[PDB]
RNA sequence: UCCAUUGCGACAACGAGCGAGACCCCGGCCGCGGGCCGCGGGACGGCCCGCAGCGGGAGGACGGCGGGGCGAUAGC
RNA sequence: CGAAGGCCGGGGGCUAGAAGGCGAUCAGACACCACCGUAUUCCCGGCCGUAAACGGUGCCGCCCCGCGGCCGGCGCGCGUCCCGCCGGCCGCCCAGGGAAACCGGGAGGCUCCGGGCUCUGGGGGGAGUAUGGCCGCAAGGCUGAAACUUGAAGGCAUUG
């Protein structure tokens, strides 16, 4: 309920006036001016499911976190800071999963992107070397080569920061690192871009 | 089981994996197939070790993007959602 | 000679025949949905003399009359006078004005 | 001359990041700190260094960088007092939870 | 000696990985050719040069001549491979082509025409393939039948290990690289097709996987 | 943008090399040494103005150093 | 039934304008450009039956990832909008197809080939010609060979 209040302050529940057929299951109503609204319960269930997918991997440094959007850059360096995932902040360089001579080349087991139209090169390249992917998806998202969507508002900084903060909290809960049923010492403000 | 001899010996070189969503054989050279696994907590919000649940999805279903629906359906019916 | 454009070089959708317009430069006969068309609005005196006319008028509150003329050319004249340019194969798909 | 080759520029970067302290915005002094197998080559690389210094003034700009992106202020930035969910999120929260 | 540059090639180095059927079960690419040579030591793999073509690049000061070559490999008992290479000199062209032919190895499914008495001796079922304007059909045959093919196709079917077989070809099969590509794709499709022998469902155990 | 595939910056490409430049020779101004010859210094788009760099001024022997040598791949 | 041109018999005659005439240009210019001009262009009653008559794509019927735009009719909604349904016209496009260009409302569901029906083609020339027939006032149209000759012709695409 407290996290619901936080989701309401960040407005993580508002879409972008267009709807795809595969996101139709996550919609609840439509605002008059055309904006769509997500069912927040479904959003939380996708967050929990993604957390339960992340913890199967023994070493977290082989999870890739890719986010080209400036408004998310800060938020992705903190998700790693408490989970020990591997961040690819800026322009994704072609070849990073397919070309072994590259200096930042790697062979991860999960790709976690922020947006499916930004960061398209990572999503397309991961389909050549057997990586599944999880994406933060808005109402107009195209789910090609994506296995788990997360319905959410992926433009405003508060939304993005709170989303990565929730994900990292539930992962640290599931692994046993931080205690269950108790507010994390980390304020979500550390994830939002100033 | 695989193809068999006249006596009972399975004379099949190897057994390809089937898609968990479409029942299709995976086959080698298909570098768009993804096999991934899930926690199965069973203990008050913490996972336990070496007890997972695994599924397969071929490039044919990924290419158009039916996993976000099919894998949710599968996990609901294996007791991972509702 | 394969096909160069999906629209075959004109905008004719669901009909058999469209009207004829003469080209203004050379007076060639061109079908209306193929002719290159533009609309111009311009004063009848140059702006380098519109100030002198406006000072030397007598009518208090007088304004400069405008002009509204639709120019229509054929493809040859349009390319020759540079109303339209030959473009790259990629660029040909752009409809931005 | 006018344009400097990438040999010169590649040099100038490592040189200035290695002697940020020693370099002033003049040329005579910067020569010493560059003092390369030729003296005209020396002259050109030092010419670019003398510009990089008065361009970086307007490391010492990276130590505070890691101290700035960590400070979490005493407030919370979401300490909201009043709900504004009166429209479609109203029925959304009715059909999820308490209200 | 040789040094891995990929994680799978590192797992090759230890006694970790045993055979190709697991690497094909979990269908990963194979990026180094000594990965192959670890499993296939010292001339279990046969290696044949089908063709050297000379290709020309027209230029302001005359033409520019290079070499393309195509090469086949196979262990006579269930693996086939086809590669090509382009270079300034014939030796290097062939060397590239052979290396690519060995990173392009696939298994092949074989079965029983008619009676299932002995070992699989012909294609498991009909196979079809296509490359360019060429299309190929491989049809199962009874024992003693042989390899009814053209000299180009028969050589690939010999390296793969398919004793008896009827073949059919349509399109411009004088285009040799497309002919060999069609036959290659036909042999590669052998392990994609559901047959009642494999219908049955199973439990996936994350332990067994080789962690991509 | 520059004399210049010279560079800035952007990009299914990432990372190197040659040619260019650098280099050699001569000639301007100044020092130590020898008795002019032979060893070094000096000049850099450095200074101050206006908008990777195009402009205007200043000082200096010389202002964007000047005349030459060498010279990619492919060839007729 | 059938664009335009053309033909027969009546009418009309502004514009433009095959033919014809004339000024330039030019080596020549009987052409392009300038000027004058007859049929024709318009109407009434007929005839002729062809066009890159083109989406170079026959007609009926089924299935088909998606995102838009416009046009006609209908219905539910809130307070003109908004969501749908049927029919039409269009753009972009996953898969699949293909020699490719591209198609994709098919040019898909096809060497894994079989829903129904009608028409046409079989290397390049000679030739749509000769000959016979039917139609037409004519101009034509429709039907349409043989001897003989030839190693290519041609499609889409790459570098110069
Ligand atoms: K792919
Ligand atoms: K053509
Ligand atoms: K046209
Ligand atoms: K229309
Ligand atoms: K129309
Ligand atoms: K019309
Ligand atoms: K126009
Ligand atoms: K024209
Ligand atoms: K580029
Ligand atoms: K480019
Ligand atoms: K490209
Ligand atoms: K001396
Ligand atoms: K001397
Ligand atoms: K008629
Ligand atoms: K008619
Ligand atoms: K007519
Ligand atoms: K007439
Ligand atoms: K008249
Ligand atoms: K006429
Ligand atoms: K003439
Ligand atoms: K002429
Ligand atoms: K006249
Ligand atoms: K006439
Ligand atoms: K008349
Ligand atoms: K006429
Ligand atoms: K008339
Ligand atoms: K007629
Ligand atoms: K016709
Ligand atoms: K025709
Ligand atoms: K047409
Ligand atoms: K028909
Ligand atoms: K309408
Ligand atoms: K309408
Ligand atoms: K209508
Ligand atoms: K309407
Ligand atoms: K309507
Ligand atoms: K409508
Ligand atoms: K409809
Ligand atoms: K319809
Ligand atoms: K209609
Ligand atoms: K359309
Ligand atoms: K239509
Ligand atoms: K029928
Ligand atoms: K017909
Ligand atoms: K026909
Ligand atoms: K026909
Ligand atoms: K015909
Ligand atoms: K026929
Ligand atoms: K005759
Ligand atoms: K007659
Ligand atoms: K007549
Ligand atoms: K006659
Ligand atoms: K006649
Ligand atoms: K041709
Ligand atoms: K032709
Ligand atoms: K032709
Ligand atoms: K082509
Ligand atoms: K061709
Ligand atoms: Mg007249
Ligand atoms: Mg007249
Ligand atoms: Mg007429
Ligand atoms: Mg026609
Ligand atoms: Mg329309
Ligand atoms: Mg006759
Ligand atoms: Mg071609």
């Amino acid at each position: 309920e407290a996290d619901v209040k936080k989701m309401l302050v960040a407005t993580t529940h508002l879409g972008v006036r267009n709807i795809d057929r595969r996101m139709q299951f996550y919609i609840f109503d439509r605002q008059k001016d055309g904006t769509f609204v997500f069912n927040l319960q479904k959003v939380w269930a996708k967050i929990v499911f993604a957390a339960r997918i992340l913890v199967t991997i023994d070493d977290p440094a082989e999870i890739a976190v890719v986010a080209n959007r400036p408004d998310a850059q800060r938020a992705i360096l903190k998700f790693c800071k408490y989970t020990h995932a591997t961040a690819f902040p800026g322009r994704f360089i072609p070849g990073n999963f397919t070309n072994r001579m590259n200096p930042n080349y790697c062979e991860p087991r999960l790709l976690l992107v922020n947006d499916p139209v930004v960061d398209r090169q990572a999503i397309l390249e991961a389909s050549y070397v057997n990586i599944p992917t999880i994406s933060l998806c808005n109402s107009d998202a195209n789910l090609k080569f994506i296995d788990v969507a997360i319905p959410c508002n992926n433009k405003t900084p508060m939304s993005i920061g709170l989303i990565y903060w929730l994900l990292a909290r539930e992962v640290l809960r599931l692994k046993g690192s931080i205690s269950r049923t108790e507010e994390w010492d980390v304020k979500p403000d550390l994830f939002v871009a100033l | 089981i695989g193809m068999k001899n006249s006596s009972g010996v399975v004379v099949d070189a190897y057994i390809p994996r089937k898609c968990s969503a479409t029942n299709r054989l995976i086959g080698p050279k298909d570098h768009a197939a993804v096999q991934l696994s899930v926690a199965r907590v069973n203990d008050k919000g913490k996972m336990i070790e070496n007890n997972y649940v695994t599924f397969a999805f071929c490039g044919a279903i990924r290419s158009r993007g039916g996993v976000d629906s099919a894998f949710m359906l599968l996990a609901q019916e294996h007791g991972l959602m509702e | 000679m394969p096909v160069k454009r999906r629209n075959n070089g004109r905008s004719k959708y669901n009909c058999g025949h469209t009207n004829i317009v003469r080209c203004q430069n050379c007076h060639r006969c061109v079908p209306k949905d193929k002719v290159i068309k533009r609309f111009t609005i311009r004063n009848i005196v140059d702006n380098t003399i519109a100030d002198d006319v406006l000072n030397a008028c007598v009518i208090q509150g007088f304004a400069i009359p405008k002009l509204y003329n639709k120019v229509q050319y054929c493809v040859s004249c349009s390319i020759h006078n540079h109303i339209v340019r030959v473009r790259s194969r990629e660029d040909r798909k752009i409809r931005t004005p | 001359g006018k344009v400097r080759t990438k040999t010169i520029k590649r040099a100038a970067r490592k040189i200035v990041e290695n002697n940020y302290e020693s370099l002033k915005p003049k040329d005579f002094q910067n020569n010493k700190a560059i003092c390369i197998p030729s003296k005209r080559l020396r002259n050109k690389v030092a010419g670019y260094v003398t510009t990089l210094m008065n361009r970086v003034v307007k490391r010492l700009q990276e130590e505070e960088r890691e101290r700035r992106d960590n400070y979490a202020p005493k407030k919370s930035e979401f300490d909201v007092e009043n709900i504004t969910v009166s429209g479609a999120t109203q029925q959304m929260i009715d059909s999820i939870g308490f209200k | 000696e040789w040094h891995p540059s990929t994680k799978l090639g590192r797992l090759v180095k230890a006694g970790k990985i045993e055979s190709l059927y697991d690497i094909f079960k979990y269908s990963l690419p194979i990026k180094e050719t000594e990965i192959i040579d670890y499993f296939f030591p010292k001339s279990e793999l046969a290696e044949e040069v089908c063709n050297i073509m000379s290709v020309q690049k027209q230029t302001t000061a005359g033409q520019r001549t290079r070499f393309r070559a195509h090469v086949i490999v196979g262990n006579r008992d269930g693996f086939i491979g086809y590669g090509a290479g382009v270079s300034k000199e014939v030796a290097n062209a062939i060397k590239k082509a052979a290396k690519n032919a060995r990173l392009n190895i696939v298994p092949v499914r074989r079965g029983f025409w008619g009676g299932k008495l002995g070992d699989p001796h012909t294609v498991s079922s009909k196979l079809s393939g296509k490359c360019g304007s060429v299309r190929v059909r491989l049809i199962p045959a009874p024992r003693g039948a042989g390899i009814v093919a053209s000299p180009t196709v028969a050589k690939v079917l010999e390296f793969a290990g398919v004793s008896d077989v009827f073949t059919r070809q349509s399109g411009h099969s004088r285009t040799l690289m497309n002919s060999v590509g069609a036959v290659y794709n036909a042999l590669k499709s052998s392990y994609s097709i559901l047959t009642p022998d494999l219908w049955k469902k199973e439990q996936l155990d994350h332990v067994q996987d080789i962690r991509t």
